[PDB]
């Protein structure tokens, strides 16, 4: 058994972490005071499930996580949350005053002043872990902190859990749900992170958002609605982790199956079914209904067009009441009415895993309980779509050097900027080799 | 906690500042004597920001009075709410300052500007996490523009990396007290180009003939022009004062409304301008980028919006009011600089001021501000191409370039604007 | 269309579709950035406090 | 209102449909970089379509199908239709044709032998009678040169069918009523009159003017004899690359006017020769033309305050 330590930076990745691990907890039967009846071995055993638990000598399943912000506001509420007896003071950091949206902020000017304690409690964690197999990294790229303090983390990773893998879920920035240097941020902590990052999930709010108002109905959804989502989406690519099965059971393979060049570490994301729950009465989606959804961009974690990019590598992870047969059926009907061109260098493939488990939700939620969901995990060259779009916004700004005396006042150098945007200049240049 | 400390010099900065005050205190529930009787929880959860806990339950405003002149002060302290304040924090003089900038400056302003900084020390020194200061003055006085600079001076000296945020009250002709206004004003612009990270650019000809058009005030009163006023700091500091994360803090807010440290004076705009029945949201939003609405007598039709920061109070809903801002931008987007994408931002908050079902307040960073600096530029090169009145300020020991200097300050000022209006 | 590596347990399985074959920094470098970045803020300080002290 | 943005100074077609947008006083010409725009009329080349649909309440739709390219070019064009089982082996409207890099260079001999074995002229470009000297010309594509033409009399000439044809945001097919011939004025030597490409005003003849010439010289009409099988290799090729670019549930809509260019032989049997994705129109009916794109492409997605077209279903 491997332990995975998650670590959630900055707001969005707080708020989402939060999501998720009330997740977790409803999905393996987890009370709120953070023991679960089920378990069998109290205070120890290594199921599956210990790879993101601990156990204390009084049944107590303490997630091996970590929340650091810049600011209390936000951890506060994870003090007083509904889940509060799960963590520990010790996991729970919090600074005096925040990043101000302000990349070198949060990197150069407070990061340096408190990367050692971060370092700290998760070497309090690792310490705890028989055979540590890496980290998950959740944070936004337009936060100060997420996108600042976050890739002077992964810096450090790297030096001190060098053997260690590490994945991200990325919060890439829209204008619908947010600060107007985003995407700086986005660009400078892209820049600085790429080498440190094994294989990255970026999930686009403003996908999340249409995905909300347009399935959902809500009117206008807020960050509960897009976290709630997103754990959802989250807890389908870390359930092969934590749940018994032969695909995805370490980080490694993740990388293994999805990321053949390592800069290209950007796996496209897509969910279904997302139902409204007010819908008493909604027909139960097929496999292979769900399983055509995964093609249709309305249902993608970033909004772009797949049948204008190769596939590298294509996974398949379903939810639920779901067999091999039905798959395959679905595969080959698909096949024959969509674009689906891989690289001439890897093999026209999909690997599929099923849990039997279906999805589960939140009491109380916007979603409803359905039958059977898949999310599929594609690395198609359109993603680059979305680097286009924010390196645009970048040349924009930048051309006026707008907004950048505020990043040269904290420490940084005009240098950096350039730098970081060549760097993103050669990875779109990477897509378009990949992708003719 | 993120604690902001409050500061009001001069006559105008106190009867402002005093407003200011009584009219968040009544947001907020807090009586006349520092007793809480709201009926919201809302109200007690960033009342910190603004408020002491004292002995009691009592909140006492983090607000510091100052003056050279007693009166002002006096009047405060037996005004509405003049009860609330610490008396410790009032400090001032008995000389005054003759509505000269080199008085409260240099001389006047010297003798008591240490006595302003111990209070201000004190206060910070009992803040969980020092936010940052705001300071309510006008520029054509003498009091609020010399001392309110020289206090700004020393605070950026001693809290370096704190922002600094202002409500200046720019003079005009038509609102005028003495003829030296011009100089006044074009001293302390460049004094606020230097050491403010915002200036709320509250010109009073904007808000006289809002009075006397809009309002069809005939004869308008300070009074008059200050319930303007109340209501327009109230609206851009309510992101500060209730639960909401666009433009929470001072710095985040910076950050978003400065493309370039220079250009951070803003352009204040409110709506309804104050009758029992409620504004539609598009009644808000067409009214609140009106130039008849704008607060700083400038067209942003003959500039360009750098940034633009709206806040909408009371119950409505979201979708009309992204309909609506977007339909506004989306239908001029030729006043929008290209450049910043995203450059609007709207915050919206539930607790509405205090007699209105809905408002709106406008923070708009337009280049058409240039208009606003080319009035008080030409009206001091009026009277300085011939040194008239300049025997005032070379009698407290000011030399004519230090006057120069400030015209090509100014000046250059301008110029700034027009290079981003014309790229 | 191959199934293969079809793994079975109680909680699911997996398999693999073929539908065709194919055709570091250092901690001393960071502080020294760190610690790079740190000065040129205390310059830009010390640039401030010598303008207010003239 | 509606906001739209030009980025294609040299459009003949769409400088007009910008011209009439303005005419209605309800649609405002944006500067050519501004994104806050419901209609971008967008350049010919590396348009950037990954930049569209992420404006908020923006509905945006632009004038070209990204992925239409595979059939607008010369090489694509024969690749796609080899290769699209919904065409490859039931295309007897497109000349047999090979795609030679200066890969099928070594297939175009292997039929091109039986020819001269048994007519064996062909054309390249991207006329001439033997291999050789094809291949010292020269990516070109090459075919085989329809050697008996339907000539017009009097004159012994052979013409240019062009049809425009509009697909709209919801893929429907319409073909412009008004189609014009690109009549060459030469003498046809089997051994200038062989190009086509521009005793009737203009060297363009109309079709109300050839379907007299069908009815009085052979004795048929132009809908039954040549419209029929216009119309079907119109649809043939739009309903074949349809699921690769459609912008149904896409965040942002296209929609694109195409021209057609067939060729008429001795049988009254059609030819089609290629696909333009940026044609021109004839100068007698742009007006009527730019109109219809106006009506039924971009009023239709953003409506204002007969039918010159032929809905071809499907
Ligand atoms: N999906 C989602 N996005 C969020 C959430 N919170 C913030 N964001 C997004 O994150 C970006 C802002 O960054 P934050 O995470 O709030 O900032 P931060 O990491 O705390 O950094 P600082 O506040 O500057 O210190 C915006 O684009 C928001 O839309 C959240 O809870 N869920
Ligand atoms: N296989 C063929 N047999 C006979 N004639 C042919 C032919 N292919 C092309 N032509 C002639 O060549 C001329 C040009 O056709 P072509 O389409 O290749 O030019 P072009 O595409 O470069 C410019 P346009 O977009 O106006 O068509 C036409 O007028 C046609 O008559
Ligand atoms: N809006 C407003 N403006 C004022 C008020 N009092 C003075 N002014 C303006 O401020 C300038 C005079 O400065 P003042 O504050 O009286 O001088 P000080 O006491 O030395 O700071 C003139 O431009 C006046 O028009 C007021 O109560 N409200
Ligand atoms: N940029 C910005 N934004 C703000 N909030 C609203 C956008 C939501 C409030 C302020 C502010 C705060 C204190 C003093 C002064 Cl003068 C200003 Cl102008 N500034
Ligand atoms: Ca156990
Ligand atoms: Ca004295
Ligand atoms: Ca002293
Ligand atoms: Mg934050
Ligand atoms: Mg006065
Ligand atoms: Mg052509």
């Amino acid at each position: 058994m491997r332990e995975c330590i998650s670590i959630h930076v900055g707001q969005a990745g707080v708020q989402i972490g939060n999501a998720c691990w009330e997740l977790y907890c409803l999905e393996h039967g987890i009370q709120p005071d953070g023991q679960m009846p089920s378990d069998k071995t109290i205070g120890g055993g290594d199921d599956s499930f210990n790879t993101f638990f601990s156990e204390t000598g009084a049944g107590k399943h303490v997630p091996r996580a970590v929340f650091v912000d810049l600011e209390p506001t936000v951890i506060d509420e994870v003090r007083t949350g509904t889940y509060r007896q799960l963590f520990h003071p010790e996991q729970l950091i919090t600074g005096k005053e925040d990043a101000a949206n302000n990349y070198a902020r949060g990197h150069y000017t407070i990061g340096k002043e408190i990367i050692d304690l971060v370092l700290d409690r998760i070497r309090k964690l690792a310490d705890q872990c028989t055979g540590l197999q890496g980290f998950l990294v959740f944070h936004s790229f337009g936060g100060g902190t997420g996108s600042g303090f976050t890739s002077l983390l992964m810096e450090r990773l790297s030096v001190d859990y060098g053997k260690k893998s590490k994945l991200e879920f990325s919060i890439y920035p829209a204008p619908q749900v947010s600060a107007v240097v985003e995407p700086y941020n986005s660009i400078l902590t892209t820049h600085t992170t790429l080498e440190h990052s094994d294989c990255a999930f970026m999930v686009d709010n403003e996908a999340i958002y249409d995905i909300c108002r347009r399935n959902l109905d809500i009117e206008r959804p807020t960050y509960t609605n897009l976290n709630r989502l997103i754990s959802q989406i989250v807890s389908s690519i870390t359930a092969s982790l934590r749940f018994d099965g032969a695909l995805n059971v370490d980080l490694t393979e993740f990388q293994t199956n999805l990321v053949p060049y390592p800069r290209i570490h950007f796996p496209l994301a897509t969910y279904a079914p997302v139902i409204s729950a007010e819908k008493a009465y909604h027909e139960q989606l097929s496999v292979a209904e769900i399983t055509n959804a995964c093609f249709e961009p309305a249902n993608q974690m970033v909004k772009c067009d797949p049948r204008h990019g190769k596939y590298m590598a294509c996974c398949l992870l379903y939810r639920g009441d779901v067999v091999p047969k039905d798959v395959n059926a679905a595969i080959a009907t698909i096949k024959t009415k969509r674009s689906i061109q891989f690289v001439d260098w890897c093999p026209t493939g999909f690997k599929v895993g099923i849990n039997y488990q279906p999805p589960t939700v939140v009491p109380g939620g916007d979603l409803a309980k359905v039958q059977r969901a898949v999310c599929m995990l594609s690395n198609t060259t359109a993603i680059a779509e979305a680097w286009a779009r924010l390196d645009h916004k970048f040349d924009l700004m930048y051309a006026k050097r707008a907004f950048v005396h505020w990043y040269v006042g904290e420490g940084m150098e005009e240098g950096e900027f350039s730098e970081a945007r060549e760097d993103m200049a050669a990875l779109e240049k990477d897509y378009e080799e990949v992708g003719v | 906690m993120r604690e902001i400390v409050h500061i009001q010099a001069g006559q105008c900065g106190n009867q402002i500042g005093a407003k200011f005050w009584e009219v968040i205190s009544d947001e907020h529930g807090i009586d006349p004597t520092g007793s809480y009787h709201g009926d919201s929880d809302l109200q007690l959860e960033r009342i910190n920001v603004y408020y002491n806990e004292a002995t009691g339950n009592k909140y006492v405003p983090r607000a510091i009075l100052v003056d050279l002149e007693p009166g002002t002060m006096d009047s405060v302290r037996s005004g509405p709410f003049g009860q609330i304040f610490r008396p410790d924090n009032f400090v001032f003089g008995q000389s005054g300052a003759g509505n000269n900038w080199a008085k409260g400056h240099y001389t006047e302003g010297a003798e008591l500007v240490d006595s302003v900084l111990d209070v201000v020390r004190k206060e910070s020194e009992s803040c969980d996490c020092l936010q940052g200061f705001q300071l309510t003055h006008s520029l054509g006085g003498g009091t609020g523009s010399g001392m309110g600079t020289l206090l700004i001076s020393k605070i950026r000296e001693e809290y370096p990396d704190r922002i600094m945020n202002t409500f200046s009250v720019m003079p005009s002709p038509k609102v005028s007290d003495t003829v030296v206004e011009p100089y006044n004003a074009t001293l302390s612009v460049h004094q606020l180009v230097e050491n403010t990270d915002e200036t709320y650019c509250i010109d009073n000809e904007a808000l006289y003939d809002i009075c006397f058009r809009t309002l069809k005030l005939t004869t308008p009163t300070y009074g008059d022009l200050n319930h303007l006023v109340s209501a327009t700091m109230s609206g851009v500091t309510t992101c500060l004062r209730f639960p909401g994360q666009l433009n929470a803090d001072l710095r985040k807010l910076a950050v978003n409304m400065v493309p370039f440290p220079r250009l951070h004076f803003f352009m204040p705009g409110f709506a309804p301008l104050t009758q029992y029945r409620a504004l539609t949201v598009p009644e808000l939003t067409q009214q609140m980028f009106d130039s008849k609405n704008m607060m700083a007598a400038c067209d942003p039709r003959h500039g360009r919006y750098l940034t633009v920061a709206a806040i909408f109070r009371g119950r409505m809903s979201m979708k009309e009011v992204d309909e609506q801002m977007l339909n506004v931008q989306n239908k001029n987007s030729s006043y929008f600089v290209e450049w910043i994408p995203n450059n609007v931002k709207t915050a919206v908050c539930d607790i509405p001021p205090r007699g209105l079902k809905m408002s709106a307040t406008f923070i708009g960073n337009s280049t058409a501000i240039q208009e606003l600096f080319k009035r008080i530029s030409e009206q001091f090169t009026a009277m300085f191409r011939r040194k008239a009145f300049l025997h005032w300020y070379t009698g407290e020991g000011m030399d004519e370039m230090e006057f120069t200097e400030a015209e090509s300050n100014m000046n250059d000022l301008v110029s700034e604007y027009q290079q981003y209006q014309d790229a | 269309m191959e199934v293969i590596e079809l793994n079975k347990c109680t909680s699911g399985q997996s398999f693999e579709v073929i539908l065709k074959p194919p055709s570091d920094p250092s901690l001393e470098e960071i502080q020294k950035k760190l610690e790079a970045a740190e000065e040129r803020r205390k310059y830009q300080e010390a640039e401030l406090l010598k303008h207010l002290a003239e | 209102m509606y906001t739209f943005v030009v980025r294609d100074e040299n459009s003949s077609v769409y400088a007009e449909v910008s011209r009439l947008l303005l005419a209605t006083g309800q649609w405002k010409r944006l500067r050519k970089d501004n994104p806050r725009f419901n209609l971008m009329l967008g350049e010919r080349n590396r348009l950037p379509f990954g930049r569209l649909g992420h404006e908020p309440g923006l509905v945006q739709l632009v004038n070209y199908y990204r992925g239409a390219d595979k059939l607008c070019r010369k090489a694509s064009l024969v690749k796609l239709i080899k290769t699209s089982p919904e065409l490859s082996e039931s295309c007897t409207w497109f000349p047999e044709s090979y795609v030679i890099y200066p890969d099928e260079r070594e297939v175009f001999l292997a039929a091109y032998n039986r020819r001269r074995e048994g007519g064996n002229v062909w054309i390249a470009k991207s006329i001439s009678s033997e291999a050789s000297e094809l291949l010292d010309f020269i990516v070109h594509v090459i075919q085989k040169y329809l050697e008996k033409p339907l000539l017009l009399e009097p004159g012994h000439r052979k013409f240019d069918i062009r049809s425009w044809v509009l697909v709209d945001h919801l893929y429907n097919i319409y073909l412009y009523r008004e189609g014009v011939l690109r009549t060459s004025s030469e003498p046809y030597n089997s051994a200038t009159c062989h190009l086509t490409n521009h005793y009737e005003e203009g060297n363009e003849m109309f079709f109300e003017e050839f379907n007299q010439y069908l009815m009085d010289a052979l004795n048929t009409t132009l809908e039954n004899s040549i419209l029929l099988q216009i119309k079907h290799i119109i649809r043939s090729c739009l309903m074949c690359i349809e699921p690769a670019i459609s912008t149904k549930h896409l965040h942002y809509q296209s929609f694109q006017l195409f021209g057609f260019d067939f060729m008429v032989d001795e049988e009254l049997k059609v030819w089609l020769i290629e696909v333009n994705g940026a044609p021109a129109c004839a100068q007698k009916l742009y007006a009527e033309l730019c109109q219809g794109i106006v009506d039924v492409a971009i009023s239709s997605v953003f409506p204002l305050a007969t039918s010159i077209f032929i809905k071809l279903h499907h």
